């Protein structure tokens, strides 16, 4: 009798871990959606699609060139300096 | 899919949450059994205390003899309690870590959708923005101005 | 009965030994600090 | 309140749990700064668009 | 049970001994550095 109850006592405890792997695996399989698999792969597909579309506008709408980067910055220096030159001299 | 896929996890997570408590229930159930086994052992010890009194040690020796039968049960059962403590602690840490991961994954889910609409949002205006030069509307205007 | 009480221990985690020392340790000053003023208010 | 009364043992343990939240604060805080650029740039697109 | 736990160890690699020393080694300064200011804030 002491043995049977102990065997029955451990029966449910074994079932406690039996569900664990089924419990643990069901979340691990979803956890595998990262990197190049499933959901994140779709997100990787999407972001590539995000990057695919943004390239389309860069063709029909070419981005600023480094030449205008220096001009906009270089002209900005005088754009601010020239304006403040009069403002600092208007009421010096 | 994303909303659908996370739906099963909610059912999955409660499956973790529901039956996990059963692991504790079985564990603490043994703890009460240990006290009962210890209690009767204490009763034998209490009876043993009354055996040595009056100068008759013969009965006390017999009384402790039965106790050792319960002590082995107390010793064997007590060892299981300590061993099972690690399992309940580590598994809870898994859930706490796993829960923190799921919400973060769900936390970034909508943020990813924030940029998912962006390209669809951005492309729908870029395609119209392509109407300049010799394409579409401005091409028609180029056609018109030529007309 | 023991199955259900485990359910609340999950949704409502029980006090940890860390708070056991804090509640007791803070209680010592909680009573000592209050009686320090009371014993000195009308010493 | 742990270091008070000359018992530094409890204070060390108390900060131990904090580091668990600090990592959450550190990791989460980094995301906030990173996401700030996305919200700013996208708004500029709308204003320009 | 052991078959499934191996599956997560692949998709979710376990901590390496290199991070074991780093987490422990950084923890020493993580606690020492914090208590260094706390022990000096109100020394």
């Amino acid at each position: 009798e002491r043995k049977y109850l102990e065997l029955k006592s451990q029966k449910n405890l074994y079932l406690a871990r039996l569900k664990s792997a089924i419990a643990a695996q069901k979340i691990e399989e979803i956890a595998g959606n990262l990197d190049n698999a499933s959901a994140s792969s779709l997100f990787e597909r999407i972001e590539t699609k995000i990057l695919e579309l943004e390239a389309e506008r860069e063709l029909l709408n070419p981005p600023p060139s480094p030449l205008d980067k220096k001009f906009e910055q270089w002209e900005e220096q005088q754009a601010v300096e020239a304006t403040l030159a009069a403002m600092k001299a208007r009421r010096s | 899919l994303l909303e659908r896929l996370l739906g099963e996890m909610e059912l999955e997570l409660i499956e973790l949450r529901r039956a996990l408590a059963q692991t504790i229930a079985t564990f603490k159930s043994t703890e009460r059994q240990r006290d009962a086994q210890q209690l009767i052992a204490q009763r034998w010890y209490e009876k043993a205390q009354a055996a040595l009194d009056r100068g008759n040690e013969q009965l006390a020796r017999e009384a402790l003899g039965q106790r050792q039968s319960y002590q082995s049960h107390t010793e064997a059962l007590g060892k299981s309690l300590g061993e099972q403590r690690a399992l309940v602690e580590q598994v809870r840490g898994q859930l706490q870590k796993l829960e923190r991961k799921y919400l973060e994954l769900k936390s970034q889910k909508n943020l990813y959708l924030a940029r998912l609409k962006s390209a669809i949002a951005a492309q729908k205006i870029e395609e119209i923005a392509g109407n300049l030069d010799n394409a579409s509307a401005s091409s028609l205007f180029e056609r018109i101005e030529t007309k």
